[PDB]
RNA sequence: GUAAUCGCA
DNA sequence: ACAACTGCGATTAC
DNA sequence: TTGT
């Protein structure tokens, strides 16, 4: 009560290298699409390359999230809540201050469209529709899990 | 948030109905009610002495609280009812993990042991101070969780030690001493 | 509610090639299934029995 | 800096009565009974009474 | 599959004779590594050496300039048999109307007695000659003929 | 369900898989209960029923319509060049699959022709990036992919999809208060929501309001006087009071469609299911543990959240 | 002693709330009574009404909002409408020392007589103050001295009491060194025949240093049927370029030879706007085209293009008053015209020309967002 | 701050008696507002009094018009502040007679006797005259002696001026702190 | 690519740190490498 | 208070003092009235005689 | 009580206005919420709403915003919220509304002691709704009143004045605790 | 009769999946439809076919 | 139209109708409005004309002419731009008033009351 | 007293 | 042939 | 249905 920790809009701090990484990733994706239209690569190579590069970018962002908070803003409220253990997790804070990465569509097939925006910047319509797949799976999983347990 | 592990807040409109027979016996014993009918009428009239007798009745009586999703063995515990002025059953914060309870609309039930053996069992075995370890791996189940953990982390976090505390190197150049 | 029509589902067998089946759905809810085994074996699943001859059904139809 | 999309679009007067005859609202909803009567789907009691009286007089 | 990233901006210097040329699963060209190699990131003030001996993919070239935290190489050391390996199939859909063409490396006989399925012995290209496909009845064919 | 004006409208938009001749709760496979790319713009992907019937009861999109052949249809703009050069077609579910539908904008130039720009799009129930030359359709409507419940959530992009269902379910529970106040922040759908809720007095004829009374309103037009009866402290099915108050004063003209009076949980013609109060996000002595709110006595002695409830008893 | 640092400009003409002079015959028509379906026409507007321009007052308002100083020169009556427009201009920091008040007439209303004789042939008994400005005693000379650019539309040419005033103002502005900006914005009577409109507007065309004309207006003045047949040309056997193969919309760049009949010695710059989608510039040395884009569909519900052309003209005048190398350098000219393109793009998202006018910060933000870093 | 908010008392209307209304959730002919709206309007009537106890007031207006706080006839001790508050609106010639009980207390009062003598409806009243208060402490810059400057902002409702509210709060604080200087019980 | 492509991340995200670094670069409180604060300097300011 | 709607542009003023008042962020009469004579004199290029001219024009009204 | 962003809560204490925390303006906050819910349930739009609401209340404006405003640019919601707050701060000169150091956050005081809090808190005016579920409806209590005709167990339902049910998952917990007499009493008398 | 009681919708769908020129009016299970069904079924075995998704809206009707 | 009232009270007349109305005798003021579906400002003008027609039920006649259908007639009436209103007086000696651009409804009321 | 339907956590 | 979360509360229909 |  004395300290009165709180969370605000500007308090969700992204790593200082998200822009460069997303830009080079989308540049490589565009180059690969252009060469696929030319015929240098086929469909499965493009799919693998896109999935792998976006998964690697999301994983590197989540990995660099914590050291950035520890070094630059050690007393950040989100960092305090995550490190103390009160509420939150590395994955959940990654959704807030990083990126949501590649959600998986129903039937275990990757959507192939990356969610390059977090909840602070604001998702697009397509990214929100994609996250609806995860939400439906989550709620039906909750119901079936309760019944089976 | 100001209750002890053994005490729980209980509304009066529930307690008067749960302990109604006990307050009837109290009204009969003291020179306040001649018969059961007059005592019941006085209890219905919400006389001030009825609340005093209700408080004096349940000072040593244990209450058995329980939840609908009683998965583990800590779903049902025992506390000491404290008379409150409201309609919401107060609960200690540290005991929430056990009941998987959050104050977002959850409800709970109340049970009164009539027999003396049941009262002894509730007071000795089923109390919170006697159950602080989960029966799965024997780990502390009642620990600071959300806000107390934040306060403790702020207390024991530390201080800016290096470049954050000083702009220039102290080579060119803590203070308070307390006994 | 599912619309009436022909549906063409498939199901893979435990051993061998995948079985292909076509179901026709009617307004009342009829199920005139058709199946194919490893061979041609154009067998309707209307009867509870093992199978039925599609040629016999076509001949009864008027062919 | 200033947002690209004008803020004046979002701004709205607090004590403003919404006019449902604006360009962003649909046509007014017609009452079902009156809509069915105007198109001839449902006749009035007078027409049925006149038809029944004519049928009785013919018989 | 750990991804090695450049520690700083600089040139990459390594001996290309030890690494074997290969093609990555992403369609990109790379150098296969099978022996412990030392690569040097030549920066303004310092030199960095990072590489791992086992089978890895080097996605860079000698004397190439790279920026910081770019994916220089892929270790790919994690490899084992997958009991859950699934032969997932994907279909390629035509983006324009026209006719099909293959020059070589395609079998001229269908895989089955009936059907349009053809098999490819070796890698090749399939060309879709752009055009507008119309539906022609027996009556129209008499007046509508070749080169009209 | 007449707990609030929003419930009356959201109740009639429900589409149900379970029913006579349909999948029972237990019968329904997992596949049945997930979004299919076909549900885009035609069904709500965040409105379901929580419980054993999850994924079986859903709502209907705002801009959807039911087709001649019994199929839900959605409005898609046609950016293809033509004589009119613009069209709004309610394409059926099977037809929109064979079209390049791009929901992105066109505000990008890279020293080349604008039609050479790339944009995410939908084709054959898939997602891909293509040039603007090849996109046939475009989804311009903002509320096309959602329903009334989800669309009333401001800044929905910054909220998780999981909490959207909870918010849509909790908006349904609101109680009409004794006094109503509009929301400072809103999505702009409260107007049509209050219009189509049915708890509002909308004139069916043009004219002037010659007489104003609590019980009735007299509207004089084209030499005819029409009387509109108001609702004074009625009772709903869910024990919630219904009341109407006059908005227009005496002597003003009203068209055929404007609002004559304001019903419960509606002020100024917009849906108003709550109040605006000052809020601070901080822990206070444990009274906020888990989810719990500490409120002041001003809300009590000023009747901010007072409500009237009416219960009936009959023998 | 020196004039303020932002160069002042003058907008001369009639003050009107939401006037639209450019009216032609549209092929597509919506419901006569339902005005809730007329936004579908804002979405795909007719060619001539792709980026309409309005009264000169809107140009001054946009110029002031885009940063700078501007003044309005005209006459409005002492009625409530004239004072309302004056207050609207003053609240947006527009100078009105060149605006005169006449109690004898009322702004906005022009008395006429039907005089039906074999046809409805009207005649003007009196004229409105918006169209009645005296050359002698209703022209402020100080504002003409301070002004570096003189802006006016062809609407003043319709009247017979404002042509002399416009010519006198042009002469006085050129006397002190000012430039003349001429935006055609052809009204309804000026679309009858190319010969009459060309002969009528020749005097103002001759004494104009900077002229901005729409694509439809330029074609109408240059044998519109020829360009109409040109845009409809399709190769019979095979194409000769990549553009013909993909069949995109036609964006024709007019050669200087075609614009030679409309070119005079005193002309510095000529802008041919294609409705906030392409922009052509012509100069004695170099000719080119600036690429642009339109995204009215992003906000479907408002969608009003009423004030796009005025915002484009305001941005052009602002960049001309600020950047002096636009006349000599071509790349600077294009980078500055991108600003006016972004201004028009922002101005199309809001109903109301005066209501939805962009500021300088928003226009710079949109310019940086739409164009790559190399181009801006 | 704690004295101005919660330790200053005022006077407000606590009970309203209506002549011929069935209940407080109905409408009376000739008045645009229901009984509940009239009670809510009377709830916000600011009064000024310096003596404790219950007093009686009444409202006797007739004819079409608007009845305000000026129509209220008060005892000599009680007075009205705003004098133009909107009690109700009459759209027909009707005789409007209502009785009012005025009491002086502190804090907020819960309308406990809902079941009471018929024809009289109790309205909850808030006896807080001070709406809001704020203070700021600026330094004086006196070197070693760290002196500061105090500022006080008082928002009253017309029953008493901010200076009178300040003096009353100070006197109440002194009265609360006095008993510690008495002899021990 | 030979021609510079378009991206939503081409611009630099505005932040309080950059504005404060620009404000304190004047008056001589701090000195930055160039006229515009870089991301490393913004992180250092966030720290100190 | 109609002084807010009475801008200095409507009152006939010389160009120099008009530009000086525009540069001094004075757009309405009210503003001028709030401004004092000494303060007005402070504005660059504002002569003492100008204070007289604006005072005379104001007193004319 | 609840908010449109998925935030739900149950009132726990009604403190007076004098004990409530007050802003630099001097006004006590109407409600206080827990700041740890935002990372848990991932609701960030609530912050935006609160701030825009404070701005509107000060400037007397109502904002009707269509969803997905980030189609125009990046951080469109953030730009809009910060711009409106600044304007409010300038027009009504309350410097606290926009703090340049921490936009959207202000430093409030304690009503009890009068000392400022260490860290800044979020101050806004969101739209709070009151839900149908209410305590009065959920309160229930039985002593000994009525029994079923055939089972003879106590009746079910709150309106019928019935007790609570001890299911199998609770008998298991009672047996695990070892309270045989309590289980016997509940199962018999 | 119930198996052949195809709706108008049923007729249309049958025509779509299995190219048929049967008029909309003749809403009955003709044997040509069965023959065609068989043909497609056998064709699925050789790869010339596409299975149908029963979660697609186009395959569902709204009552 | 007995059971359901018409939503819009302004009728779209042709050029011959306007010529016959002007040539004939009138006992109420006449208001002529030129509009086009395409012009944006006209969407508002139509709402104000609807309000004015509601306020003047039978004391004035309000008609609208589409410029797309009658372009030559609108050109002969000296109509510069689309938001144009023609106010015809009842007595045929007085002069008609032509207004251009969006004007407030109170201005229209004052013109109809005094000028016409 | 049983069903149907919804909600709750 | 058999079973597939735990309870609570509200309504209407018999 | 899903599997037993
Ligand atoms: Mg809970
Ligand atoms: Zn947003």
């Amino acid at each position: 009560t004395a300290t009165s920790i709180s969370l605000g809009i500007d308090d969700l701090l992204t790593i200082p290298s998200k822009g460069w990484l997303v830009q080079d990733a989308e540049q490589q994706s565009l180059i690969l699409e252009k060469h696929h239209h030319y015929g240098n690569v086929h469909a499965v190579e493009k799919l693998r390359q896109s999935i792998e590069i976006w998964y690697a970018t999301s994983e590197y962002l989540r990995q660099e999230m914590n050291p950035n908070f520890r070094m630059t803003d050690p007393f950040n409220p989100v960092h305090i809540m995550s490190f103390s253990g009160a509420r939150g997790n590395a994955s959940q804070v990654h959704q807030l201050v990083g990126m949501r990465g590649l959600m998986s569509d129903p039937q275990g097939q990757m959507i192939d469209l990356p969610i390059q925006s977090n909840l602070r910047e604001g998702l697009s319509l397509t990214e929100y529709i994609i996250s609806c797949y995860g939400a439906r799976k989550g709620v039906v999983d909750t119901a079936v899990r309760t019944s089976d347990a | 948030p100001s209750l002890s592990l053994h005490r729980c807040g209980l509304p009066r409109e529930i307690a008067i109905e749960l302990f109604q027979t006990f307050v009837i016996r109290g009204l009969i014993r003291q020179h306040l009610a001649s018969n059961i009918g007059v005592a019941k009428s006085k209890i219905r009239e919400k006389e001030p002495i009825v609340w005093e007798i209700l408080q004096e009745v349940m000072q040593g009586h244990p209450v058995l609280l329980n939840r609908a999703p009683t998965l583990h063995r800590l779903g049902i515990q025992a506390f000491q009812p404290v008379l409150v002025e409201g309609r919401a059953i107060c609960l200690h914060p540290l005991v929430c993990k056990g009941f998987n309870a959050d104050f977002d609309g959850d409800q709970m039930a109340v049970h009164v042991p009539l027999s003396l053996e049941a009262q002894v069992e509730a007071r000795l075995l089923m109390f919170s101070h006697m159950n602080l370890l989960s029966p799965a791996i024997g780990d502390p189940i009642s620990v600071p969780t959300q806000d107390m953990l934040i306060g403790l982390y702020v207390l024991t976090s530390g201080n800016h030690r290096g470049i954050c505390v000083n702009r220039y190197n102290p080579c060119n150049r803590k203070e308070p001493f307390f006994s | 509610l599912q619309s009436p029509g022909i549906y063409y589902r498939s199901e893979l067998d435990h051993n061998g090639i995948s079985v292909y089946t076509g179901t026709i759905i009617s307004d009342w809810g009829g199920r005139s299934e058709l199946e194919i085994d490893r061979k041609a074996r154009i067998w309707a699943r209307v009867s509870r029995k093992q199978k039925i001859s599609i040629l016999v059904l076509s001949s009864a139809m008027g062919l | 800096g200033d947002p690209v999309y004008p803020t004046i679009n979002y701004i709205q007067d607090p004590d403003e009565v919404i006019d449902y005859r604006g360009p962003d609202f649909h046509e007014p909803t017609p009452n079902m009974l009156a809509y069915l009567k105007e198109h001839g789907k449902i006749i009035s009691r007078e027409e049925l009474e006149k038809i029944l009286a004519k049928e009785k007089t013919e018989e | 599959a750990e991804h090695v990233r450049a520690p700083s901006n600089g040139k990459i210097k390594f001996n290309e004779d030890l690494v074997h040329p290969t093609r990555t699963r992403h369609g990109h060209p790379a150098f296969l590594c099978s022996i412990d190699l030392y690569v040097t990131i030549e920066s303004e003030d310092i030199l960095h050496n990072v590489n791992i001996p086992p089978k890895s993919l080097l996605l860079v070239q000698n004397d190439q300039y790279v920026e910081s935290e770019q994916v220089i190489a892929e270790i790919r050391a994690g490899i084992s048999t997958l009991n859950f390996k699934e032969k997932v199939r994907k279909h390629i859909y035509s983006d324009s109307d026209g006719e099909m063409h293959w020059s070589t490396d395609v079998y001229h006989a269908p895989e089955f007695t009936y059907g349009n399925v053809h098999l490819l012995p070796k890698t090749s290209h399939l060309w879709i000659l752009l055009g507008r496909p119309c539906r022609s009845s027996l009556v129209y064919l008499s007046i509508h003929k070749d080169q009209d | 369900d007449r707990t609030n004006p929003l419930t009356q409208i959201v109740h009639g938009r429900k589409l149900s898989y379970l029913g006579p001749g349909g999948l029972t709760g237990r019968t329904a496979s997992f596949r049945i209960r997930d979004i299919h790319p076909s549900h885009y713009g035609r069904i709500c992907p965040i409105d379901t029923s929580e419980g054993i019937n999850v994924g079986l009861i859903g709502s209907l999109a705002i801009h959807a319509r039911i087709g001649h052949w019994g199929s839900l249809e959605s409005p898609f703009y046609e950016i293809s060049e033509r004589s009119t050069g613009v069209r709004m077609l309610y394409l059926s579910p099977g037809r929109d699959e064979y079209y390049m539908v791009a929901a992105g904008n066109s505000l990008a130039l890279n020293q080349d022709i604008q039609e050479e720009q790339v944009v995410p799009a939908r084709y054959r129930q898939e997602f891909l990036t293509i040039a603007w030359e090849q996109v046939h359709l475009r989804s311009i409507f903002p509320f096309q992919y959602f329903s009334i419940g989800a669309s009333l959530i401001p800044f929905i992009e910054h909220n998780d999809a999981n909490r959207a269902l909870m918010s849509s379910n909790m908006q349904r529970q609101a109680v009409p208060l004794s006094r109503s106040e509009k929301c400072i922040v809103g999505t702009g759908l409260e107007r049509q929501a209050a219009l189509d809720s049915g708890a509002l007095a909308i004139a069916e004829r043009e004219g002037r309001v010659v007489y104003t009374n609590t019980d009735k309103i007299l509207l004089a037009g084209n030499g005819d006087i029409l009387s509109i009866p108001l609702v004074i402290y009625q009772r709903s099915n869910k024990n919630t009071c219904m009341h109407q108050k006059l908005q227009v004063p005496r002597g003003k003209c009203i068209k055929k469609g404007q609002i004559l009076a304001d019903g419960a949980a509606t002020v100024g013609g917009e849906l108003a299911l709550g109040k605006n109060v000052l809020v601070a996000y901080m822990p206070w002595e444990g009274y906020n543990s888990e989810d719990a709110v500490l409120i002041s006595e001003r809300l009590v002695y000023e009747d901010i959240y007072t409500s009237f409830h009416i219960r009936k008893y009959e023998i | 002693f020196p004039y303020p640092n932002p160069p002042l400009v003058i907008c001369f003409g009639a003050a009107q709330k939401e006037f639209v002079p450019t009216v032609r015959v549209s092929h597509e028509q919506m419901h006569q009574d339902k005005y809730s379906e007329w936004k579908m026409l804002q979405w795909n507007p007719p060619e001539f009404v792709r980026a309409p321009g309005g009264p000169p007052s809107n140009v001054a308002i946009s110029h002031v909002r885009l940063g700078g100083r501007a003044a309005f020169m005209g006459k409005v009556g002492n009625d409530e409408f004239g004072q309302e427009m004056v207050l609207l201009m003053n609240k947006e920091k527009v100078q009105t020392r060149a605006v005169k008040f006449d109690d004898s007439m009322r702004t906005g209303c022009t008395h006429m007589k039907i005089k039906f004789e074999d046809g409805k042939m009207k005649v003007e008994k009196v004229k409105e103050p918006a169209e009645d400005s005296l050359s002698s005693s209703e022209l402020n000379l100080d504002v003409l001295k301070e002004a570096r650019i003189f802006h006016f539309n062809s609407e003043v040419l319709t009247s017979s009491s404002m042509r002399s005033t416009l010519f006198k103002a042009i002469s006085l502005s050129k006397k002190f060194g000012g430039l003349v900006f001429f935006d055609l914005n052809l009204p309804l009577p000026l679309w009858r025949s190319r010969d009459e409109t060309r002969n009528l507007i020749k005097e103002a065309w001759e004494q104009a240093n900077i002229i901005e004309v729409s694509r439809q207006e330029l074609e109408f003045l240059l044998d519109e049927e020829h360009y109409e047949r040109k845009r409809n040309y399709r190769p019979q056997y095979f194409a000769e370029n990549f553009e013909q193969t993909k069949q995109r919309r036609d964006y024709y760049h007019y050669t200087p030879a075609e614009i030679a009949p409309l070119w005079h010695d005193g002309l510095k710059l000529l802008f041919v706007t294609d409705g906030t989608l392409r922009l052509h510039y012509y100069s004695p040395s170099f000719d080119g085209v600036v690429v642009g884009t339109e995204d009215v569909l992003i906000t479907p519900f408002t969608c009003d293009r009423t004030g796009s052309g005025d915002a484009v003209v305001a941005g052009i005048m602002r960049k001309l008053t600020t950047q002096p190398e636009m006349y000599h350098d071509q790349d600077v000219l294009e980078r500055q015209l991108r600003f006016a393109i972004a201004a028009g793009i922002i101005s199309q998202w809001t109903i109301g020309a005066v209501r939805g006018f962009p500021t300088e910060s928003a226009t710079q933000n949109l310019k940086e967002q739409v164009y790559v870093p190399s181009m801006w | 701050r704690r004295a101005l908010l919660g330790e200053i008392e005022g006077t407000c209307i606590t009970r309203v008696k209506s002549e011929k209304v069935p209940h407080e959730y109905s409408t009376i002919t000739g008045i645009q507002e229901s009984v509940h709206e009239i009670l809510m309007n009377l709830k916000e009537i600011i009064l000024r009094s310096n003596l404790y106890g219950t007093s009686d007031a009444s409202i006797c207006v007739k004819g079409p018009g608007s009845v305000t706080a000026q129509d209220i006839i008060l005892p000599p001790y009680v007075e009205i502040v705003d004098n133009t508050q909107h009690i109700a609106s009459l759209t027909e010639p009707i005789d409007f007679c209502i009785g009012l009980q005025i009491e002086r207390n502190r804090g907020y009062l819960i309308k406990t006797p809902h079941n009471f003598q018929d024809g009289s409806y109790p309205i909850d009243a808030v006896f807080m005259p001070v709406r809001n208060a704020n203070h700021s402490i600026h330094s004086y810059g006196n070197g070693n002696e760290k002196q500061e400057i105090l500022f006080l902002e008082i928002w009253t409702n017309g029953s008493l001026t901010p200076k009178e509210a300040l003096h009353e709060a100070s006197r109440n604080l002194i009265d609360l702190f006095i008993p510690f200087l008495h002899m021990e019980e | 690519p030979e021609k510079e492509q378009w991206s939503r991340w081409q611009r630099r995200r505005p932040d309080v740190e950059t504005v404060f670094l620009k404000a304190m670069a004047e008056t001589g409180q701090v000195k930055l490498y160039g006229d515009h604060p870089t991301l490393t300097e913004t992180a250092l300011y966030r720290a100190r | 208070i109609a002084l807010k709607s009475i801008f200095i542009d409507q009152s006939e003023l010389p160009s120099r003092i008009y530009n000086c008042l525009k540069m001094s962020n004075i757009y309405t009469l009210l503003d001028l009235l709030n401004n004092s004579q000494e303060d007005l004199m402070k504005i660059e290029h504002f002569r003492s005689e100008d204070v007289k001219r604006i005072l005379g024009i104001l007193e004319k009204y | 009580v609840a908010g449109r962003h998925g935030n739900k809560g149950i009132i726990s204490k009604i403190l007076p206005r004098q004990d409530m925390p007050y802003l630099q303006d001097g006004r006590s906050v109407d409600m206080v919420f827990n700041p740890l819910g935002v990372p848990s349930r991932m609701n960030v739009g609530q912050i935006f709403e609160c701030s825009l609401g404070l701005a509107g209340s000060l400037l007397d404006r109502h904002y009707r915003i269509a969803p997905f405003d980030e189609r125009y640019e990046q951080e469109a919601s953030r730009k809009l919220v910060f711009s409106e707050l600044y304007e409010a701060s300038k027009q009504t000169a309350n410097p606290w509304v926009f703090e340049p150091e921490y936009p959207g956050k202000s430093r409030i005081f304690d009503g009890r002691t009068g000392n400022p809090f260490e860290q800044p808190v979020i101050i806004g005016k969101p739209y709070i709704l009151k839900l149908i579920h209410q305590v009065d409806d959920k309160i229930h209590g039985r002593s000994s009143g009525h029994y079923a005709l055939v089972t003879q167990q106590p009746l079910r339902g709150r309106a019928k004045q019935g007790g609570q049910r001890v299911g199998e998952m609770e008998v298991w917990a009672l047996e695990g605790f070892g309270v045989a007499h309590i289980l016997q009493e509940m199962l018999t008398y | 009769q119930q198996r052949c009681e195809l709706g108008r919708i049923g007729r249309r769908n049958m025509n779509r999946r299995l190219n048929l020129d049967i008029p909309q009016n003749n809403t009955f299970l003709l044997p040509r439809d069965i023959l065609a069904a068989a043909d497609h079924l056998i064709g699925l075995k050789f790869g010339m076919g596409a299975l149908d998704d029963m979660n697609h809206l186009k395959n569902k009707r709204i009552r | 139209g007995k059971y359901v009232r018409e939503d819009y009270l302004v009728k779209k007349v042709s050029a011959k109708d306007i010529q016959e109305l002007i040539k004939g005798e009138r006992n109420v003021p006449l208001i002529i409005d030129f509009y086009a579906t395409w012009c944006g400002p006209c969407i508002l003008m139509a709402q104000e004309l609807e309000m004015l027609a509601v306020e003047y039920e039978s004391n004035a006649l309000i008609v609208k002419v589409d410029t797309d259908d009658e372009y030559e007639f609108a050109r002969d009436m000296q109509v510069r731009g689309l938001p144009t209103l023609y106010f015809i007086s009842p007595d045929p000696n007085k002069d008609a008033i032509r207004t251009e651009g969006l004007i407030p409804i109170q201005m229209m009321r004052d013109i109809i009351n005094n000028d016409l």
